[PDB]
């Protein structure tokens, strides 16, 4: 399917 | 248009949304039981477009939970 995901990383 | 219409009616981003093949319209993928990408199958419809056997209570509690810790 179409997807979004956001990462979230500090360094 | 980039609308987010979730059986959680709680339709703010939550980081992972997969997109209904029919009406175009974003879900939350956690609350389809969808938990990475490698959950995601080929072909998916949103609950309004075919109607399907899932956890609409826990989908709230996790996207309720979410947005009272944030
Ligand atoms: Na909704
Ligand atoms: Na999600
Ligand atoms: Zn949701
Ligand atoms: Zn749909």
């Amino acid at each position: 399917a179409r997807t979004k995901q956001t990462a979230r990383k500090s360094t | 248009m980039g609308i987010i219409t979730c059986i959680c009616d709680l339709n703010d981003d939550d980081g992972f949304t997969i997109q209904c093949d029919h009406c175009n319209r974003w879900q939350h993928a956690i609350c389809y039981g969808i938990k990475d990408i490698g959950m995601a199958p080929d072909d998916y419809l949103c609950n309004s477009c075919d109607p399907r056997e899932v956890d609409i209570n826990l989908a709230r509690k996790i996207q309720q939970e979410r947005i009272n810790v944030k």
